This record gives structure tokens, C-alpha cells and sequence, in this order.
């Protein structure tokens, strides 16, 4: 039994900075790649970045200026900063346990376990 | 940069019929595809990775298929549960890609 | 420079001058002592992975009787010691062949020759691999049966500086 | 059962090298892609070949790994033969490394005439200390002479404890006490004094 | 005096190794706390083993030197080889040296499990550059393998003048000698471009 | 024509070692001033002894060669022993470089007891690695013990395509091989931390 | 270390377990086969200049023929197999003896004895210069002597042992 | 490699091809000359210390007589004629012994049979230490006896020989 | 058959800088010193400077300052730049090949290929 | 640094005489000087160098000689066409220089 | 016979700079720690500092940021100098000769030769 | 950091008695005390080194002793110059230190 438990507010104003945390229970935290994943509404999933137990990360280059990912192997948890926030950072973000597979082919990569998910809206209201 | 375009947008077929799906990347994929399923007000499940293989608690009628740049997966027997979103995923080194995912509806 | 290790005086006494193999150092899990003839030749010669072999295990041995073993190892100790315990010529030799195709020694097994009657035996050589396995005896037959005549006739050899001595 | 000379008996011994290990490392291959070099019954190193990186920076920070002294010494040593073994490595930026927390986590990228590349010299290397079970997984792509070409895009060098790992090939240290002869052996001058 | 098969003398010869000056170092030992490595009739180095240390900086200005170039060259070869036979140093602190002048001044603090420490690399090469007398100052807290302790906290190197200071040991080029090979046989890799 | 004992006839051989080219660098020598290490049938080394200098700067930019990584492989190796093995070098001005667009041009400065200059470790090094031939150019002004000098201000060491150069002596691979094993054996140490 | 290459087998049947220098080899562009008597010593000394040169000329012809030659050179691939097949120490004997102003072996010409009736020859000895010229035969002829010695004294005793095989 | 440099020519003729220590080579500051039969173990074994100091000892003489010594000496050339004076291993093997607490040589003495009546001797062998102090004879009595049977099995196994070439 | 052909404006005020550039037809370009030499009216020789392949150069010490020379040997051209031009740099400026001999004694040094020569005059009108 | 002073500033001869100019140097050369022939109008041409070789197209009546500090040219029958302004030049590394010329007329 | 002459003025105001030397006349420079030592009025010793002759030096903490010594090894001196000097500096300030000797248990140290001492007041008269 | 107190701060002695002075170090020692004797208008004066030791022209009453923290001073018979202060001296490496000191009145 592996659980994601995510957290983070959800209610943002524009210029804001979105902090989001999952926390892993169950099984190994090295080996994997702790990934963060977003949905707009009406739109497709959409890859925000990940990061593994060394801190080496990946992140998506159309947010790469302004994403962060951190991790703390300590209690098994990694975060998720997105700076200066607008409309268009309005989606449901899901934490996920990445597997890649290259010790022999094919290939593969897979998001096996994922968190509930938050919704995060921003606005002037 | 590798990316996926899925094909077609959407598939309207009565429960009991045969849905087939299918992803093509820009080049020869580092790694096989895999494909979630999608339903509002839940999480993404994982139903196929390494092109092929079912992950736990997938029923049997989800298979997949492909290489190179053409991939496929295939509902043989669509239960009313299987009306949901479906999208295939790649990943190189440091980089997950998505496809824009196709709905699959009765 | 060349390997200077003097083995250590065998347990067994039907071997005065040899040296035993205990059955940790086996996989069959038994003892298997070769003799002083045998094992005089690895004093003077510089291709046989069998008596670089014998060298490891019995600096092992020593280390484990004369100094405090801890579980912390040593690198510093078998690094000085290496090159006075093996020829490291002979594994580059062993890796040549293997990047050539050639038929090559991976220090694994060894084959020799027993004489049942005595209980003499030869000096072990190295039982080569190829393609991932070990070459079937009749791939190198000619060579067990050079052992054989050598054996023969080194044999013959000292008997008859024998009969000149008592004569 | 094989006579020759109608005397003679051919019988055979196979060497336990396990029994080596308190006093030198042994190194054996699991498979195609994993394979391990041990020192003692409680720490070692695994060398994978691997097409998934883990590290995607360009730092390998070996003097603050030294001065902090966290590290197993032994391991440090390995890791030091080996990368000294390499010949004509002359791509600084195709090694990064973690040694943060004393850990020891080495990656060599092998990505790209395929001879006079980094990724030669690292298999070439790998293929040495890793002797036995390594051909498995090595010369996929036939070279020149010597050369060594394989599918792989990195090699990743991680501490690790003990287990039985050695389903493909017995436990040896030939390969480790091969090497010590060849470190800095192809090395090239990156300054005048050294 | 002593027979053998009665017709065999057990007769003896000692070497007189101090004829070997002009062409190779010969080290000797005065005693526990002072060794001495001559170089020809004229100079030489002294190594004391000392709880007084005579350095209080973390200097050692290695490149400045070889810049002005004042310095004795086999002195400075004789320091080389020494510094680089200690097995896995790697707290560059703990070696401080003064160069001024012409000078040779090579201080190593051993003050501190103690096997992975800089006291024992630097003890261990001692004992082999001074071999044949240093058994008296070293082994005094006993380690495991081959490891040494020794309740000095530091082993200072200065050069000196010729003087009949081997009273514990006769002087021998072996120490020396033995050293040579063991150069850059232990060191780390402290960058990835040697 | 030559009998012995009689019954033994004295018969000769000469090796001809050009035939080893694909396998092993061959070094010969043309007359006093050049000399030439041949890899293969398509690239070498030009070692020239003269007073005609072609640097007039003090660079050597080794490690953004090894960075742009244009040059050939083996020259670069050779270069490499080369400097590696000149003992007691330890005044980097004396040595200037050119590697741009994959060339190697090497110029070592002669200009000045004379053993302990980098003038005698680098023309005992050019001694061994162009072995025979080297001698006509060298010890014209005979020193103490191995000691060499000659009036030449300059060791220049450029590419050059193949030619047949071996007017004095004939084509061997010793001296290069030879100096494999002199690599690092007399280098001075620059810093604590190799 | 030691040096550990074994030489190939003689294309030569006239020298069963000796070793040819083709046309290539030499100068005189002819072949010239040594015995296996004069081979056997090549394996086992360690300042014989000319089984040094036999072991680095076998080794070029196997790699040639095993390995996929191309014109890029791997200067690796000899910088490793160098101390397998040579001893550098007979090269830095070979330079002692020349800054010494002792005469010294340049590798390139050697002498051995031929007992024409047979055929039978001794090992090659290089040929040593001096002073920039090889050395008149008169300068060392006393060592070719002892090579003629040689070659008849342990010839003589293995006619003993035959002596003693036979009866 | 191995260890390649010749001794010199013997001055004392009373053993044609041995060896000879001067009176300043010793501590009691005599001559003493050992026989060729002892000297030509030397250029075969790898394990014998004596035959280090000889080759050492000899360097130095011939170094000093044929190049222009000078008080500031040539660190470089004893580094690289080194190995090709000793076997490095060899000391490397001793300092084993010691810090394992076996008796080792320091190679300042050795010890030697003599032959009285006839002279000849047998190539001295190093004397250990142990605890600071030499090995009392009675310790390593059993090799002096091991070092006699074996002079007079060569000499036998020589005469034996002799008498067939005689006939 | 070698020439060294030589542009460059000879007409100039103080204060400017002279740009002159010669071109080599004819034989290999490097193993030689490309050199710049000058005669002002009245006096004797002066050499410039020179440079060869591999972009070294000499100076003429009291020009160093003001002087610089470049090669360009995709086209096998070298020039020749004084900047801040005073009355004192009128003269005819002349590029010419040198070639240096230090392989055996006796060493020499000569310019046997000279260009034409280029007229150079500072003035105020 | 090397300096190079002719001797004599300048010459008065006739035809069919016997021309001598001295180049001394400051110190011994580091090579041998050259020798040059400039006429108005037109570039110097390179006569002499390693002080005794002619260049390619000089006439056999120009020698020279000369070793440490001092050198000389010789015309031996000076042709109407030998008046000119001849220099001496000498090359230390990188760094070449010319004496003040000597003026041959008639 | 040993004797370690002493200079410097003894006579000076708050916030100058005390600046004291020690010549030695006898036996060696080297292998001694040349050592300042002061005793304020009504109080004890207190050790200043000491250099050697290859200018390593050890100081008082409560003074180490305001107290410099330095050596001159030609004529054998030693110097002290303690700036922005308080009415806390009155005192009797000795240069003696240390010895330590750590080659053998038990260590031991001593100042064997002293000098005579210099008076050193601070006032504002 | 190692630190001498002396004890007791004043003894009231006739001459002919025995004296005694302990010093104290807060650690064990890095090297054994010193023990020096000052008067006012002159230099201290060293008395002992190496705890037990008398240095040159120091009379045969003075003796010394101790280990580890505890240290003594120890005069016999005290003749009227014995009166003076008294001080306990250590050092670690680089850093001397001094006992308060103790004062011997009549
Ligand atoms: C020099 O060269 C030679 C020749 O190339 C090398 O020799 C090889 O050495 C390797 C390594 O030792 C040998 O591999 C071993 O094989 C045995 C026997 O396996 C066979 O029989 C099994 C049943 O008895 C059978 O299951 C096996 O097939 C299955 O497994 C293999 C992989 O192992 C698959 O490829 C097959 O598809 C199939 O699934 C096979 O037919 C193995 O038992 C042995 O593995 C055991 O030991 C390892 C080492 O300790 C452990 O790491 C493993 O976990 C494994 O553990 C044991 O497994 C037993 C079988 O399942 C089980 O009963 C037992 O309980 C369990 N545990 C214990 C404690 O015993 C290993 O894989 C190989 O066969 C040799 N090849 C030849 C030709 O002889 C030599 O190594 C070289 N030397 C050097 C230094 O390089
Ligand atoms: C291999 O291992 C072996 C065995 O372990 C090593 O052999 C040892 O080698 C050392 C070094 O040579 C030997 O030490 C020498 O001993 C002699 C003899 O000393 C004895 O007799 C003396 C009277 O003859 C007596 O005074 C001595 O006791 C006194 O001194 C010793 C220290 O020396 C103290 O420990 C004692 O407490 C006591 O005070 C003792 O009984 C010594 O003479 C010799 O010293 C002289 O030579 C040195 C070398 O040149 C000089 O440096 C010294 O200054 C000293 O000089 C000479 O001293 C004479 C005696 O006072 C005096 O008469 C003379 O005028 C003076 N000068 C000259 C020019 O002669 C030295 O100490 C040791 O005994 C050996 N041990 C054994 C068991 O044999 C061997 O070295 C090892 N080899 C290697 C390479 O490591
Ligand atoms: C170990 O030590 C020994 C002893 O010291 C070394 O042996 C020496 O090795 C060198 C190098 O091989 C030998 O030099 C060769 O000599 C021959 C013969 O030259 C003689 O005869 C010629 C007529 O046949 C004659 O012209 C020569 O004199 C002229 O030239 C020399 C310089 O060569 C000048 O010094 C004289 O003043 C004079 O002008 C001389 O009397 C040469 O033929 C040979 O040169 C040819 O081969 C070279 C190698 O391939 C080429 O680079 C040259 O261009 C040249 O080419 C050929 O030249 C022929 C003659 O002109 C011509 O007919 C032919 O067409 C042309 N091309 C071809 C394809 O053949 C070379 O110079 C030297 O004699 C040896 N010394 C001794 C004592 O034996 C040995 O090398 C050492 N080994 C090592 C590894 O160091
Ligand atoms: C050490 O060498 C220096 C070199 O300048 C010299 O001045 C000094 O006296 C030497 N030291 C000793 C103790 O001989």
C-alpha cells in the first residue's frame, strides 16, 4: 500500500507563489522519480517537472524560469513552488510516483501511484 | 524534443464494441508508451506501460501495441466503466511528455 | 618487478613441501593437497594464474592469523601487497585474449592430471572459457596430454639421476 | 571418468574466492545490466548500465567530499582507481558525482568515429573491473581494434550493502587487481605542473 | 666456529651501505624520535616525530617555490615521493609546509576509528621511508591490520646537514628505493581532469 | 665466411620494425636537428632541436583542448608521456603551446649548475623518446653523471603528415615504450591534494 | 610484473615448436625460422632483446588478424599490452649502458650461430653500436665463442639423457 | 619488468666469473669474493636480497668510475635505473614480514656456507631480525642445513654429469 | 615565383590609424616570418615587425604601444595596424618574407621576398 | 639587444674598384647577418645572408665574410649598377634589426 | 653565555603603539620560541606571545587581534608591537628565550634566558 | 584550554622550614609544569622544568614533582633570599600559560 498525501493551499491571488508538498507513505523513496503534474480545465495533462532523492531535477521549459522542486529525504516528501502566478496556473495539480525502467529494452516510464489532487484557482476575488 | 499526437480526437462506440487508440511521436521514442485513463473528479489510472504490459488490477481487455512511432492501445470489450479519457505518455532523459488525450464516449 | 610471496608451509603432511587447498577455498567443499613438485614450479615460473591464485589465498590466510581482522577493510594493505603476491601481467595477457576472441583463463577453474596409484598429481592450469563457457576437454585435449608426457618425462628424468646416485 | 595415458586422470578444482573477501574486493556480475564490486560482507558498489540517469547536473564537488571526510575510504579508493584507469578522458563535463551525506554516487555519460569518445574509454574500463560478465552486455556494436561500443547512455557507480548478487559470474578480485596497474597509466596533462 | 655437515663453515658479511652515497639517499635512525634520509656528504633531511609543531599556518606554497627555484631538487624529489606514497590523504590541512629561501620545511599534523585518518597514511610511509628504525617510535597502540598509532602529534621534515646520526639503524638506500614504486598508487582523484 | 668452432657459421638479422606502424608509434631520427614519431601511415610528431623559436607567448591551453577535443587522440597521448615523463620539471614559463583547430604544437625553452634545469630533465626525456639518432645533437657539452646539454635554445614538437624521414637511424619503437613506464615517476608535487 | 605473451605457431613446419620472421619482418626481405630450442629460452629469460622483439612482432601480426585494423590508431590498446609482451627494464638497461658510453643494444640487428650441416641455430643476440657504428666482430667475438660453448655443452648433455632414455 | 644490470667482471681472478667485495663494500673491511657458481643464481632468482645489494653495489662502482661524479647527485638516475637494479617487490615482501611480525630482512647481513678446504661458498642468504634484534642461529638452523644438502646435491648431480662427458 | 601584394591607404592625418594589409601568392606560408618594415625619408631601415602562422608576433619596442599585427592564413594574408599617427610614421612601408635558420650553426636570417612598397604620409592638409 | 654599426658612412669609388663595408655588432650574433642593396624608387633586394651565401639572381662579384662582431661585404668589380645603399640585418629571437646603411656612389 | 638585549620606548600615550625589540647575542637562532611575557602592576605574569624563526607565531587570545611579532633572522631579533595601547598596557614587559622539547614523555617548556625588562607606561600626562 | 592555579595564594615560613607549592591544571597536562622564581626589580628566574628538574645554577633545595593535574614545588631548607613569588608555567602548543602565582613571606 503506497498513499501520496498532498497538500498546499489552493486559494491564490495573481503575483502569488503556489507551494504545494506530497508526502509519500509506503515503500522506498529512492529509485523513483516524484513527479508533479498539472490539469487546466478543459485541457489535457500537462507535465510540471520531477525529482529524485539526489535533488537532480527535471522540469518542464515552458514553466522552467519560474518552477521549483524540492525534496526532503528526511521524511520523504517533495514540494512544489510556482512564482508570480497567473489565470493561466488555474488547474488541478497531482503528485505522482514516476518508475523508468533503462536496464534493458524496451524502455519504459510510468506513473504508477498518485495523490488525490488539488485544486488551485487564482483571481482577484 | 519528442512529442505525442493521439489519434482521433474522439471515438463514439456502444458499450460492448472495439475501441482502438493511437499515439505517434515526432521521432523513434527512448521509451515505450504508457497509457492512463482519466475520469473527472478522480485521479489518472495507470492502464498500460512498456507499450504493452497492464499494470495491477487492469482488467484483461486492455492490451497495447507498437514501436518506433506508431502506438496503440485497444479496448476489446468496452464495459460502460471505459468512458473516460485516455492519454499516452513518454518520457526521455528528465522529460515526461503527454499526449492531449482522446475521449472516448458512447 | 616480479612476485616475491613465499607459500606457507602446507597443514597436511602427505605433502612435506606442498601446499593444501582447505575446503573453504573450494567450491566442492573438500581438501585437495598438491605436492612439492607441483608446487616448486610456482617459485620460478610467471604464467600461471594457479600459483598467482595460490599466492592470494595464502596472503589471506597470514592476514587473517597476524593481524587484528576488523570488518572495516584494508584497500591500503592488498594495494602495497599486490604486485608482490600475482603477476598482473598475466591478467592483462587473459583480458587481451578475451577482447581477440581467443580462448582465455578466468581464474575460475583449473584442470590437472592425477596419477591414481601415487596420488601425484600435476600443476593446475587454468580450464579457459569462450563464448561465454568453458571450452569442452576435447578443445584442448593436446594439451592435457602434453601434461601427461611432461609428467612422464621429467619423472623418468629423475630416476635415472637416481640410479646414478645410489650407484 | 577422462584417462589419458591409461594412468592419468584429469580431474578438476574450482576456487571459492568468496573466502578472499576481508581482505581484497571481489566483483561479480548479477546480469546484462547490473554489477557489483564488494569489500567485505557489509558495503559495496554497483555499477549499473543504464539508458535512466540520476543525477542531471554538471557538478562532481570530490574536494568538499574530502575535506568533509564522510565517506567509506575503501570505496573512494575504488572509485579513484577506476576513474584513473580511464584512457584519454578529456570530457569533464561527461562525469558528475554526489558524495553529499558521505554517500558515493558516480555517472559517467556515454552518449555521443565512436574509438576516440569518452564512451570507449568508460566501457573499456568498465569492462576491466568488471571482468567476467561483462562481455554480456559489452560490444554490441562491433569496433576497431579494441573499441567498445554498447547501447547504453550512462554508467551509474552507487554504494550499496551486501547481497547475493552474483547469479552470472562468481565473485573474482582479478579484475580490481588489474586495474591498480593501469591508473594513470592514459591519463592526459591538463596543466604543466600537474 | 660453527659447522655444518662437517665440512661447512656457517660464516657471515655485513654490508657497509653508507659506500653508496654518491649515487643514491641513504636513510638511517638515531633514534625514536629522529630519522634522518642523506643525500650525498653535504645535505640531507631530517624527520622527527614531535609533539612540538614549529608551523602555525595552513600554507604550503608548493607552486611558489617551484617558481623561484632556490630550493636542493633531489631534497624536493625526496619530499615528492614521500607525500605522494601516503595512501588516501585527503585533508590538505593537515599538511603545512615553509619553502622561504631555499628552505625545506614539511610539517604533517597527526592529531586526530584511527585506520582512515591522515595519521595513519602518513605514519605508514614513515615507516616505510625510514624503514629499519622506525619500529621502536611506531606500533605503540596497536591497530587493526596493518594499521598504526603512535602518541605524537605531528612528523616534521627539515633539511639538514651531514653528521653520523645513525646510532639505532646503519644507514640503507631500501626505504628509498621502496618508495619510488609506491608513488601515486594510493592518491584520490580531487578533479575529474588530473 | 665467418666460422666458429669450425662448424658454426656467424649469421646476422635485421629487424624491420616499420612493419609494427599500425600498432605502435615509430620514432627515427633525419640528421642533428629533426626527429619524428610516426603513428601509422598518416600523422606524427615533428621533434625539432633549434634556436629558431615559433611561440612567443606563455600559454599552453590544455584544458580548453581537452574541451574542444579536435585533436588526435594518440598525438595528444604522446604529448602527454612526453611532459609526464621530464623529471623534476618545475618552471611552467618554459613550456608554451598551440592547439587551436586540433593542432599540436609544443615548444619547451632550453635557455639557462646545469643539471638542475628543465633544460636537463627535457632533453634526457627527447634523449630517450627519439632514442638513437638523439645522440649526434646531444652532450656537446659533456656534464656531471647523466647530465646532458647541447646549444640548442629550443625543443619544438609539431604535427606532420608522413614522410620518409629516417635518413640516420631506422624506424623502432623502443624509446616511446621505454618512456611509457618513466610517466610521473619524477614529477614534483604542485599542491597537497592531487 | 613479467612479461607473459605466448608466441603464436610457426607457419614453418621445418620448426615445429619454434618461430618465423617473414619477408616483412627483416630486412633482407627473407624468412628466417629459429627452432623451438632457441624459442624455448625466450619464455623463460629476461634480458634477451631479440624475445623481446619476437613478442611485440607476434603480437602486431595477431592483432592485425583478430581485430578489425583501421588506420586510427589505438595507442591504448599497445600502452596496455606493452608490459605483457617486453621487459622496459632491458630498455632502460640498453640506455644505461649508452650514457655510460658502454657498448649498447639498439634493437636493430642481431647475431646467432648456424650449424650448417643441421641447420640448427642458437638464439639471436643484438648486435651491440658504438660511438655510432655497430661494433667489429673482433670486439666481441670472445661472447660469440661462448655462445658456440653453449650450443655444444647442453646439446652434449641432452645426448646423455638420450644415452639414458634409450638404455 | 624485471631487474636486467650485469654484474662486472670479478677483479679478483681467483673466481673467474663471480664477484668480488672490496674491503670499503664490507663492515670488517676486507675482500671478499664469491665464486661464479654462487653469481649465476643471481641473474635467475627474483627472491634473493643479496643479488640486489650486488647489483646495487655495482651501479654505484660504475657509475662512479664512468661518469664525472660530482658531490650534488642525480636523484633521477638512481630512479630510473632502480628497477632495473632490484626488485622492488622484494623489499616490499620484507616490509610484509615486518608489520606481520614474521622475521624479515633489512639487508644489512647475510650468511654464507664455506667450503674450507676448498673455498667455495654458496650465495649468502639475508640474516633476519626479529624484535629488534638478529635471529639467533639456532632459529633458521634448519635453512643452513636445507642450504648445505643443497650444495652438495649440485656438486653431486656436477660430478655425476663431468664423469658421463668424461667417458 | 612569390609575390606580396600590399593595400592599404597612404594618405592620412595625425591622430588616425594605418591600416595596411599584404597578400602572399605563391609557396607555403608557414615556416615564415611575415614582416613589416618601414624607411622614413632620410633615414635608413626599421623593421616593424613580424608574425607568423600561428598568430606569434615581435615588435619593434618603441612601436610596441601603437603597434599591433594579425594574420589571417584562411587567405594567407597578414596586417599591420599603428594607431594615433604622428608626424614621425611618414615613411614607405614595405611587407616581406623572412625565413630563420636555427637548425645548425652558423643561424641566418633573411627577407628575400619584399613587396612593393607602400608610400605613408601624416599631415594636417 | 643586438645593434649593428656600418662602416664607413659612405664610399667614393670608380668603377672596376674594390668595394669593402664593415658591419660591427654589440655583441657576438645570435646569427649571421644579411646583406641588403636598396635603390630609390624601389624595394630593398635581399644580396647576402648567413654572411658569405648569395641569394638566388646575385651576381658572383658579391661575397662576404665575417664571425662574431665583425662582417663584411666585398664587391670585387663593382658594376655601374652597384651604387647604391647597402644594409646589414641581423635576427636575434623575434626581434630583428638593421644597421644605418652605407651609401656606395661614384 | 647568552643575553637578549631589549629596546624600545617606554614612555607613551593612550592609542599609540607600543613597539618593543629583542636582539639575541649567544648560540642559536633557531629551534627556540622567542617569547614576549608582561606583568602589569600588582599582578601576575601573563604571556604575550612567541614567534620562531620561520615567523609561525602563537598569541594571547584576549589580545591575538591587537598584538603583532614579527622576526628578523639576519641579526637575530625579535619584535612586538601592540597598538592602541589602554592604561591596561602598564606593565614590565620581557623577550626570553623558549625552549620545548616534545620528542620524549614527559614534554616539557621553559624560558631559560630572559632579558631585563622595559617599564611601559600610558598616560595622559 | 589549560589553566594553572596555585596554592595557596601566601605561606608565612621561618627560614629553615620546608616549603611547599601546588599547582593545579584544569586538564591533564600536554607538558610537564615549570616552575619559576621572581623578586621585584629584576627578571623572573627559571627554578624548574619538566616538574622534577633543576635548571642551571638552581640549588640542590629545590626539587620538584607531580603528574597529570597536580603539581609541586618543594624547598627544604629555605635560606632568606628564598622569599620571592612564585610561578607554575605550562605550555600547550602555541600557547604558554602562568599560574597566578605564590608569594613566600617570612
Ligand atoms: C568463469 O566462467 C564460467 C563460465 O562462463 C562462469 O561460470 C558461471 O558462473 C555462474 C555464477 O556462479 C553460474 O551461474 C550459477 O548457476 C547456478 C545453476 O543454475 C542452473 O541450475 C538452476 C537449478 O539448479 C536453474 O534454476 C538455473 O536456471 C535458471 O536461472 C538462471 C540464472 O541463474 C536463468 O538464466 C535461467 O533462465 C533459469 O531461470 C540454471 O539452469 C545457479 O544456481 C546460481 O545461482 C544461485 O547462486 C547465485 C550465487 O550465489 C545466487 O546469486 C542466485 O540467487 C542463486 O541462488 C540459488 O539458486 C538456486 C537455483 O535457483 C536455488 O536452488 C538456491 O536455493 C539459491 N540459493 C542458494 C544459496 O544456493 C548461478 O546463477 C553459471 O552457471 C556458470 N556457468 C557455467 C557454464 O558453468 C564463472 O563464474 C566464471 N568466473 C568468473 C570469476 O567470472
Ligand atoms: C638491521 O638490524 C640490526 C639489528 O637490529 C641493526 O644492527 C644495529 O645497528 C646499530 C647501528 O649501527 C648498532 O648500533 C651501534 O652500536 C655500536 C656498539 O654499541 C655498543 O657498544 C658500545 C661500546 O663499544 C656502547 O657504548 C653502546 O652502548 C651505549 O650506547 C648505546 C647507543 O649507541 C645506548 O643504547 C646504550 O645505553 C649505551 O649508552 C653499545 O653497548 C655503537 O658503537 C654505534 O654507535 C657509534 O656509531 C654510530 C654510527 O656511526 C654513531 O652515530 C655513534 O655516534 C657511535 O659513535 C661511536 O661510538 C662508540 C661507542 O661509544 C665510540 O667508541 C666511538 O668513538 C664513536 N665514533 C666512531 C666514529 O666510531 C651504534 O650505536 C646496533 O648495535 C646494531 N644492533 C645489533 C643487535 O647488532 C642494523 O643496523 C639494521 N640495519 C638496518 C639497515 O636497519
Ligand atoms: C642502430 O645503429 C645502427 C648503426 O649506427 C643504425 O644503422 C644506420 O641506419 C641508418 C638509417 O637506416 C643508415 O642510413 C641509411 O644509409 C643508406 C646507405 O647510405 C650510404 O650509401 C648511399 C648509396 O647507396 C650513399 O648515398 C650514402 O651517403 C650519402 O647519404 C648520406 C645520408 O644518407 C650522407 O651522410 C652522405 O654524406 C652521402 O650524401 C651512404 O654512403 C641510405 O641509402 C639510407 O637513406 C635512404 O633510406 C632512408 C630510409 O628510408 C631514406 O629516408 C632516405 O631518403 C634514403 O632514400 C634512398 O637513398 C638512396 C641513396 O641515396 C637512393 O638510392 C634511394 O633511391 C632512396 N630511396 C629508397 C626508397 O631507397 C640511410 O641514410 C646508416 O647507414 C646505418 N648505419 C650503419 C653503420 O649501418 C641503425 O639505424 C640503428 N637503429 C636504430 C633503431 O636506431
Ligand atoms: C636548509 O637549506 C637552506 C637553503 O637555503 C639553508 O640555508 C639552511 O642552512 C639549511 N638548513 C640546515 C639546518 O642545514
Amino acid at each position: 500500500q503506497v498513499q501520496l498525501q498532498e497538500s498546499g493551499a489552493g486559494l491564490l491571488k495573481p503575483s502569488e507563489t503556489l507551494s504545494l508538498s506530497c508526502t509519500v507513505d509506503g515503500e522506498s523513496f529512492n529509485g523513483f522519480f516524484w513527479t508533479w503534474i498539472r490539469q487546466p480545465p478543459g485541457k489535457g495533462l500537462e507535465w510540471i517537472g520531477e525529482i529524485n532523492h539526489l535533488a537532480s531535477t527535471g522540469y518542464n521549459p515552458s514553466l522552467k524560469s519560474r518552477v521549483t522542486i524540492s525534496v526532503d529525504t528526511s521524511k520523504n516528501q517533495f514540494s512544489l513552488k510556482l512564482t508570480s502566478v497567473t489565470a493561466a496556473d488555474t488547474a488541478v495539480y497531482y503528485c505522482a510516483r514516476g518508475y523508468s525502467y533503462g536496464f534493458a529494452w524496451p524502455n519504459y516510464h510510468y506513473l504508477d501511484v498518485w495523490g488525490k489532487g488539488t485544486t488551485v484557482t487564482v483571481s482577484s476575488a | 524534443e519528442i512529442v505525442l499526437t493521439q489519434s482521433p480526437a474522439t471515438l463514439s462506440l456502444s458499450p460492448g464494441e472495439r475501441a482502438t487508440l493511437s499515439c505517434r511521436a515526432s521521432q523513434s521514442v527512448s521509451s515505450y508508451l504508457a497509457w492512463y485513463q482519466h475520469k473527472p473528479g478522480q485521479a489518472p489510472r495507470l492502464l498500460i506501460y512498456g507499450a504493452s504490459k497492464r499494470a495491477t488490477g487492469i482488467p484483461s481487455r486492455f492490451s497495447g501495441s507498437g514501436s518506433g512511432t506508431d502506438f496503440s492501445l485497444t479496448i476489446s470489450s468496452l464495459e460502460p466503466e471505459d468512458f473516460a479519457v485516455y492519454y499516452c505518455q513518454h518520457r526521455s532523459d528528465w522529460r515526461t511528455t503527454f499526449g492531449q488525450g482522446t475521449r472516448l464516449e458512447i | 618487478g616480479t612476485f616475491t610471496w613465499t607459500l606457507s608451509d602446507s597443514e597436511g603432511k602427505d605433502t612435506p613441501g606442498g601446499y593444501c587447498l582447505t575446503r573453504w577455498m573450494l567450491i566442492e567443499a573438500e581438501l585437495k593437497c598438491f605436492g612439492n613438485t607441483a608446487v616448486a614450479k610456482c617459485n620460478e615460473k610467471h604464467d600461471e594464474e594457479f600459483c598467482d591464485m595460490l599466492r592470494l589465498f595464502d596472503f589471506n590466510k597470514q592476514a587473517i592469523q597476524r593481524l587484528k581482522a576488523e570488518a572495516q577493510m584494508s584497500i591500503q594493505l592488498i594495494n602495497k601487497a599486490v604486485n608482490a603476491l600475482i603477476n598482473d601481467q598475466l591478467i592483462m595477457k587473459n583480458h587481451l585474449r578475451d577482447i581477440m576472441g581467443i580462448p582465455y583463463c578466468n581464474y575460475s577453474k583449473y584442470w590437472y592430471l592425477n596419477h591414481t596409484t601415487t596420488g601425484r598429481t600435476s600443476l593446475p592450469k587454468c580450464w579457459l572459457v569462450s563464448n561465454g563457457s568453458y571450452l569442452n576437454e576435447t578443445h584442448f585435449s593436446d594439451d592435457i596430454e602434453q601434461q601427461a608426457d611432461n609428467m612422464i618425462t621429467e619423472m623418468l628424468q629423475k630416476e635415472y639421476m637416481e640410479r646414478q646416485g645410489k650407484t | 571418468t577422462s584417462l589419458y595415458k591409461g594412468v592419468y586422470e584429469l580431474q578438476t578444482l574450482e576456487l571459492n574466492m568468496e573466502t578472499l573477501n576481508m581482505t581484497m574486493p571481489l566483483s561479480c556480475t548479477k546480469n546484462n545490466s547490473h554489477h557489483y564490486i564488494m569489500v567485505g560482507n557489509e558495503t559495496g558498489l554497483e555499477l549499473t548500465l543504464t539508458n535512466t540517469s540520476i543525477i542531471n547536473h554538471k557538478f562532481c564537488n570530490l574536494s568538499d567530499a574530502h575535506k568533509k571526510n564522510l565517506y567509506d575510504h575503501a570505496l573512494m579508493s575504488i572509485i579513484s582507481t577506476f576513474h584513473l584507469s580511464i584512457p584519454n578522458f578529456n570530457q569533464y563535463e561527461a562525469m558528475s558525482c554526489d558524495f553529499n551525506g558521505g554517500k558515493i554516487s558516480v555517472q559517467y555519460n556515454l552518449s555521443h568515429n565512436h574509438c576516440g569518445t569518452v564512451a570507449n574509454g568508460v566501457l573499456q574500463t568498465f569492462m576491466r573491473m568488471a571482468w567476467g560478465g561483462s562481455y554480456i552486455a559489452l560490444d554490441s556494436g562491433r569496433g576497431n581494434w579494441d573499441c567498445i561500443m554498447t547501447s547504453y547512455q550512462y554508467l551509474i557507480i552507487q554504494n550499496t550493502t551486501w547481497e547475493d548478487h552474483c547469479q552470472f559470474s562468481r565473485p573474482s578480485p582479478i579484475g580490481y587487481l588489474g586495474l591498480l596497474s593501469q591508473r594513470t597509466r592514459d591519463i592526459y596533462i591538463s596543466r604543466r605542473l600537474l
